[PDB]
This record gives structure tokens, sequence and C-alpha cells, in this order.
């Protein structure tokens, strides 16, 4: 079911098996590195396996978590095959420890062997101005359409402005719950009888 | 406005589009004075005992030449992660190694720590494309690889730089290195021992040790190298005035 869906939830929770497959996972996670933060072991328990059999993951990471979000991945059953820049700027085009941060990574990430996927369309760096906290770029949507055309994906820990069509967004500042495909409604009925 | 969208419209890439690539410091005069002569080396790093070039150092710079850079010897994560770095690092020291954009970015991960280092800054060489608005993309790749990346780690216990590098894709068969990189590290004011591996002789730099195998010519002695750290310039951070 084509229109925006959302589940306001506690990732750690909830029994993603009831979602199916999809062709993409994103997941812009609370790295422990505090608000709504998972640790280590909290985010390397997460059931991201049972998400997908063939098809990509997006993992955007920071700090050290540059390599605690590479074992997840690892762990999760995926090959770093990509990594995407944000190189962040303000209106005017322009740039906005050691070195002053200019920029954010998404590890990219696959999975079995995917098939009918439009790869080497975009190119790894993404240049957009910075809007909310924690707000990664729209373009990553478009970037994801293009690549894995109609198909269905799923973002964790998304906010209300991250629902989009195709997708099913999950995270804890939604605002309740909201699904369409007739597949995973039934699921939900049969796992969850009262919410 | 969506440059990605462009991107796939035109063949421009995204940063393109960045634009400025008040108050002045310029302390690299600092730099430049303490700077030591520069000294050279050929040598295969393959066969070459590493452990020969003393003392030890407060700043490496690793460029071994990758496969993926050629699309007279290509070096593998097998080759380089056998490297006996940490023979040579200080114990107080800092490696600046170029990745690539492929297996490099874990693999290099790999490498800094089998050698004792941590992670503390990932420097991203970002090419525009503005003199020609699609190479081989290699058989993993899920995007057009448009950038490269410098891992800096640190092992051991001001902020003038930022972590880009944004300068115009090179020809191909070119495999050199945006000089920039030398002067974020510079800016540092790290230690005065700097060992560039696999440098060339258009690389070589004041400050700088510089080993390779298609180095011409050599000036390197091992005394005369150790003469300008001995005292009273030890720890000298390279950022200092003359004693
Ligand atoms: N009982 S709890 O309040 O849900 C709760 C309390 C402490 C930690 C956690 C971690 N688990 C999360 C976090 C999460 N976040 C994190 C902050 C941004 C937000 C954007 O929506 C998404 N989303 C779903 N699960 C949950």
């Amino acid at each position: 079911l084509f229109p925006p869906q959302w589940i306001c939830c506690d990732i750690r929770y909830l029994d993603v098996s009831i979602l199916g497959k999809f062709a993409v996972v994103m997941a812009d996670p609370p790295w422990d590195i505090p608000y709504g933060t998972l640790t280590d072991d909290e985010m390397r328990r997460l059931n991201i396996p049972v998400l997908q059999d063939d098809g990509f993951l997006f993992l955007w990471v920071t700090g050290r978590a540059m390599e605690l979000g590479r074992e997840c991945l690892n762990l999760w059953g995926y090959e770093r095959v990509d990594e995407i820049i944000w190189v962040k700027t303000n209106q005017l085009q322009r740039i906005i420890h050691w070195l002053n941060h200019g920029k954010e990574h998404c590890l990219v990430g696959v999975k079995g062997n995917p098939q009918g996927f439009n790869q080497g369309l975009d190119c790894d760096v993404i240049v957009a101005e910075v809007r909310s906290t924690s707000h990664k770029p729209d373009e990553i949507y478009g970037m994801i359409e293009r690549l894995s055309p109609g198909t269905r994906k799923i973002e964790l820990f998304g906010r209300p402005h991250n629902v989009q069509p195709n997708w099913i967004t999950l995270g804890n500042q939604l605002d309740g719950i909201h699904l369409l495909d007739p597949d995973v409604v039934a699921r939900f009925k049969q796992r969850y009888p009262d919410g | 406005n969506d440059y990605c969208q462009h991107f796939v419209d035109t063949g421009h890439r995204p940063q393109n589009f960045i634009r400025d690539v008040e108050l002045i410091r310029l302390k690299d005069e600092l730099i430049a004075k303490s700077n030591t002569p520069p000294m050279y080396l050929q040598a295969d790093i393959e066969a070459f005992d590493i452990r020969e070039l003393t003392p030890k150092f407060d700043v490496i710079l690793l460029e071994p030449p990758l496969e993926e850079y050629y699309r007279e010897k290509c070096w593998t994560w097998d080759d380089i992660m056998k490297l006996e770095i940490d023979e040579i690092a200080a114990p107080r020291s800092f490696i600046f190694l170029w990745c690539g954009s492929g297996e490099g970015l874990d693999l290099g991960r790999v490498c800094l720590r089998k050698w004792g280092y941590r992670r503390c800054e990932d420097i991203c060489w970002i090419k525009t494309n503005k003199n020609n608005p699609t190479k081989t993309l290699d058989p993993k790749a899920v995007f057009q690889r448009t950038k490269e990346h410098c891992l800096m780690g640190i092992k051991g216990t001001a902020n003038v730089d930022i972590d880009l590098i944004i300068t115009e894709e090179p020809e191909i068969g070119n495999i050199e290195k945006p000089v920039e990189i030398f002067h974020i590290i510079e800016h540092f004011c790290l230690g005065r021992r700097r060992l560039h591996l696999f440098g060339r002789d258009s690389t070589i730099r004041p400050g700088w040790l510089t080993v390779g195998p298609t180095l011409t010519n050599s000036n390197y002695n091992a005394e005369t190298y150790a003469s300008y750290f001995s005292a009273p310039n030890s720890y000298l951070t390279g950022c200092t005035e003359e004693i």
C-alpha cells in the first residue's frame, strides 16, 4: 500500500517480523556516543536481519559509531559496499576534536543478491543545507527511489517529517499508529490484539 | 533544488556547486621556519625493512598505490596490513592513511587498529567534475564513487581546518593526492618527525622524510636525520619559534 505509514513505538521491543521483507532499510540510530539512546548491545540486538532477504541498508553514523555501525552492519548480515557523504551547507551553498566537521556519513550495506536495482544512477555525495535536529536531507529518499522504484522500504528512528510514500516509518516521536497495507494490518492484529 | 536529481539530469556532480572552495593567522610561517630540510629515500617498501627508518615518527602519511587508482606495482590491503608500521611510530604519534573509496574504508580501519591507533577523524577528498560533466563502476558499487577518504588515527595520549578537501577530479591515470592534506597535517602542530610512505619526487616537501620506490634520488642519512631533532630540538611542536 503506497501512501505513508508509521508506527509510534519503542523500536527495542516491537516485533518487526509482522512487517514482512523490504527492498531498502534506512536507519538513523541514536548511537551512545541521554535522550532516547540505545546502548551498543541494544543496537547489536535489533532484529534487523528479519527485515530483508535481498536489498540494501542505509545506516547513518558519526563519531565512534563509524566503527560500531560497521560492526552492527556485519553482525546483521550485510557487506558495506558504499558510503554516502552528506556535505552540509547553509543557504549560500557554503560549507557550514581535531578538525571541524563538514559532513555526515551514511554507510550503505548489501544483503543477499538484489535484482532489478538501478545501481550507479546517483553519486555518493549529497550537498544540502542543515535543517532541524538529526533531520537528514530529503534528497536521500529521491536517491533510494531512483535506485529501487516502487518497492517497499522501512525507516528506523524517523520523525513525522520523514513519512514518505512506499515507506513504513518507525520511531517514538511519531503520532500513534497508521498502517494501510492489508498484509501488515492482518499480522499486526494477530500479534497485538489490543495495541 | 535537488542536486542529486540534477546530477541524474546533467552529469554535474552535486559538489560542483559548493562555493568558497575574514581574519588572518598565516602561522604557516612558524611551521616553515622550524621545517627540517626535505629528506628522501628511494626504497622498495615491500622488500625494505622499515625498521632502518629511525627515529620513531610523530606523523606518518601512508599512500599505498591501490589498484582502484588505475582504471609499476599495485598494493593490496593484504600487502598494506602487513607493513610493520607500529615498529616505526612513536609511542605518541599520528597516522594519515589514504583508503580510496571501496574496501579500504573497512580494511584501513582494521590496519589502524592493528597498528595501535584509534581513528579520530575521517577526511574526505571530494572530487568535482566541472570540466567534463561516469567511470567503470566497481561491481559491488551502488553509487558512482566521487570521493576518497584519508583516515586520521592517533595512538597514545586549536582547530583551523575542516575534514573536507574539494578539488577537481584529476586526469585519468593521475594518481596524485591533493597537496592540501599536507596543510591540514602541518596545521595540527604534532611533531617534526614526519614520514611519507609511497611519496614521489613530486611530493617531496620541507619538513618531511619521503620514502618510495619511484624516487629518482636519495639524500637520506639516519644520523643526519636524527641530528635535526637532537637536543634542544626534541619535543618541538613544529609550530614554535626557533630556540
Ligand atoms: N519507552 S521510549 O520512550 O520509547 C524509549 C526510552 C529510551 C530509549 C528508547 C530507545 N528506543 C527508541 C528510540 C527512538 N527514537 C530515539 C530519539 C528520536 C526518535 C525519533 O522518533 C526515535 N525511537 C524508537 N525507539 C526508547
